[PDB]
RNA sequence: AAGAGGGCGUGAAACCGUUAAGAGGUAAACGGGUGGGGUCCGCGCAGUCCGCCCGGAGGAUUCAACCCGGCGGCGCGGUCC
RNA sequence: UGCGAGUGCCUAGUGGGCCACUUUUGGUAAGCAGAACUGGCGCUGCGGGAUGAACCGAACGCCGGGUUAAGGCGCCCGAUG
RNA sequence: GCCGGCAGUCGGCAGAGCGAGAAAGAGAGUGGCGCGGACGCUACGCCGCGACGAGUAGGAGGGCCGCUGCGGUGAGCCUUGAAGCCUAGGGCGCGGGCCCGGGUGGAGCCGCCGCAGGUGCAGAUCUUGGUGGUAGUAGCAAAUAUUCAAACGAGAACUUUG
């Protein structure tokens, strides 16, 4: 029921989203996990670049 | 004697009695704090004669006369001796009021100390 | 019983600045006072323009200011803001100034300072000039923003102009059954 | 913060703020924009026009690359190249002329809004309008395309 | 500490038992206005002090003005370094 | 003759009404149904009409004195005892 | 609502005013003894006039109204007694409610500045749990029937024996 100048807003919620919601607190444990590992991955290869090629 | 008000007005009050909600006298639940009534159809709420009284900003008192005892100072609670002291320049129109978490060992340090300051105290022997 | 409407008894002038910042308030302070003392309406116009929300004062484009300011019998002359002076991109040459405002943006204070010019505030400007003798008092576009586009008349309206809600802009999105001669009619 | 809400005040009214006569019921008029042609028709006519029916034709595998075309004019030219260009012209009795390539700083199509100040350039873009030459060979610059 | 006694940290209200007081044929209850009777409070019951001046009765190792030392404020010192 | 005026945004609730002086449609008539202006109840307490939607007066912050409107002044019940 | 007033507490670095019918200064110049003066101004404060004060649905503003937890803050309170509960005690605020006195209680709790919410009940034939009037009332009535003496026991219409 639109009332007085709004815009014709189309969301995208008719599906049962909330069975899907995909949170990121994950974000900054991620973040360690990732960089964690790319330390540790630069260690291995000791002369190499940690780029790679 | 004791320590007297800087000034004693003629404390007036328009209205003494408490006020009561509504139906409060015929059932339990209902307490004797007030609540104002939002019916459509409430003898209270468009004020018919004879019924129980609404509170009113016409019942505010005097701003001169407001939060004074009968013996005419200003109520000021206090915890320990610290807080006593800032009522020096106030004893002759506030007193100093203890509260009720205050234990008697320190509450007779407090006491004596008004005395030294000649500040009032409303309730100075309490626990004894 | 009296017969008043008591509709438009509180007038919905402002008072008090919302803002809880302490460098305003004091400006408002000093103001106030200029205001009820002073006989100069140049002071009531500032503690009345001091009170005004952001999207009230509009920011002051730098060239605008320098096309009001090259006007004949101002030179010598101060101007005095109550916005924000913000730098031009389109304007080359920029004379001598001297400009009194709450906040200037950074790139358009080393412009000023640069051509010789001089940038001062509301505190200097009780000290210079208690009365504000000798001075401008200029503003912002007020109907330059945005939202103003969106307000008058109503879209699907004849000869109205206003810019519709629209979530972003599109071919088939609008311009048909109601905008058309082809399809329905158009205003 | 909930105790800034309306909500907080409204303790105590019966209807909560939401009408006496007509209760604030589940969905009164329709979920969503129900219908846009009846019983919503005026609000629809009024406030959007144009919202309903096809116009134009259907370009199936659009891709917002090909149509990529920034725009810059003629007033905000010079502040694609540092202050120091410019002030190092209309000097040293050579006609400097400073290039000011508009595909290096991201742009493709010059126009011609705004004044020039009167000093002859170089242009190099990938498209320009009729009106961005005549300001820029009036001042008494060159335009250079480039690909 | 059982005034914590085996579903036992405190123990509210509805309800009930008993004691004290009061009242009772227009169901009970309520608002305004008083009056009477109670339980406690003002630890009231010869009634508040605060400054200046006057009188006579008493006491200090004391007042003003000077000397030394220290601290602080001000200085358009017209314009000290 | 009196009054400080203009203007821009959002925006709840409402979209079952009723009564009365006057005009008036259908109906024998209706506390019936349906229209116009204005005022009320709705949303509003108070004095009066014994009682009370819309009747008369009069509209309301809490009080003291004085004076009234409409109504009244044998008693209930204030006032022609 | 007032173009409201108050930065003027400008003090031997002084002269204490701008309520007063009339557009503007208790303005600068140059020739002819005794050390003295009440309050104040959280300028989101203080003070002065005038008008007004009803109210459903509804909207806005102020809460030094209230509950819970968090960051600070009170050299905060507390086994010489915290929370909770009761109170014919004393009171405050128009009001939301709040502060003390007494009693029980024994271990945590409160004020201010901001933050956040699962934050305030009289109803919803609301949910759970408890308790009343009814009320010591309806009732303990379908199928013919019990009586006498003794025993056990503290106790027998109902048990056992004859």
């Amino acid at each position: 029921a639109p009332s007085r100048n709004g815009m014709i807003l189309k969301p995208h919620f008719h599906k049962d989203w909330q069975r899907r919601v995909a949170t990121w607190f994950n974000q900054p444990a991620r973040k360690i996990r990732r960089r964690k590992a790319r330390q540790a991955r630069a260690r291995r290869i000791a002369p190499r670049p940690a780029s790679g090629p | 004697a004791a320590l007297r008000p800087l000034v004693k007005p003629k404390i007036v009050k328009k209205r003494t009695k408490k006020f009561i909600r509504h139906q409060s006298d015929r059932y339990v639940k209902i307490k004797r704090n007030w609540r104002k009534p939002r019916g459509i159809d409430n003898r209270v709420r468009r004020r018919f004669k004879g019924q129980i009284l609404m509170p009113n900003i016409g019942y505010g008192s005097n701003k001169k006369t407001k939060h004074m005892l009968p013996s005419g100072f200003r109520k000021f609670l206090v915890h320990n001796v610290k807080e006593l002291e800032v009522l020096l320049m106030c004893n002759k129109s506030y007193c100093a009021e203890i509260a009720h978490n205050v234990s008697s060992k320190n509450r007779k340090a407090i006491v004596e100390r008004a005395a030294q300051l000649a500040i009032r105290v409303t309730n100075p022997n309490a626990r004894l | 019983g009296v017969d008043i409407r008591h509709n438009k008894d509180r007038k919905v002038r402002r008072k008090e600045p919302k803002s809880q910042d302490i460098y305003l308030r004091l400006l408002v302070k000093l103001y106030r006072f200029l205001a009820r003392r002073t006989n100069s309406t140049f002071n009531q116009v500032v503690l009345k323009r001091l009170f005004m929300s952001r999207t009230n004062r509009p920011p002051l484009s730098l060239s605008r200011m320098i096309r009001k300011m090259k006007l004949p019998g101002r030179e010598g002359k101060t101007a005095v803001v109550v916005g924000t002076i913000t730098d031009d991109v389109r304007v080359q040459e920029v004379p001598k100034l001297k400009v009194c405002a709450l906040r200037v943006s950074s790139r358009a204070r080393s412009r000023i300072l640069k051509a010789g010019g001089k940038i001062l505030t509301f505190d200097q400007l009780a000290l210079d000039s208690p009365k504000g003798c000798g001075t401008v008092l200029l503003s912002g576009p007020r109907k330059g923003r945005e939202v103003y586009r969106h307000f008058g008349k109503a879209p699907g309206t004849p000869h109205s102009h206003t810019k519709p809600y629209v979530r972003s802009k599109g071919r088939k999105f609008e311009r048909a059954r109601g905008r058309r001669a082809s399809r329905g009619y158009k205003n | 913060p909930s105790r800034l809400r309306k909500t907080r005040k409204l303790r105590g009214h019966v209807s909560h703020g939401h009408g006496r006569i007509g209760k604030h019921r589940k969905h009164p008029g329709g979920r969503g924009n129900a219908g846009g042609m009846h019983h919503h028709r005026i609000n629809f006519d009024k406030y959007h026009p144009g919202y309903f029916g096809k116009v134009g034709m259907r370009h199936y595998h659009l891709k917002r690359n090909q149509s990529f075309c920034p725009t810059v004019n003629l007033d905000k030219l010079w502040t694609l190249v540092s202050e120091q260009t410019r002030v190092n012209a209309a000097k040293n009795k050579t006609g400097a002329a400073p290039i000011i390539d508009v595909v290096r700083s991201g742009y493709y199509k010059v126009l011609g809004k705004g004044k020039l100040p009167k000093q002859p350039v170089i242009v190099k873009a990938k498209f320009f309008s009729r009106r961005a030459e005549e300001k820029i060979k009036g001042v008494g610059g060159a335009c250079v395309l480039v690909a």
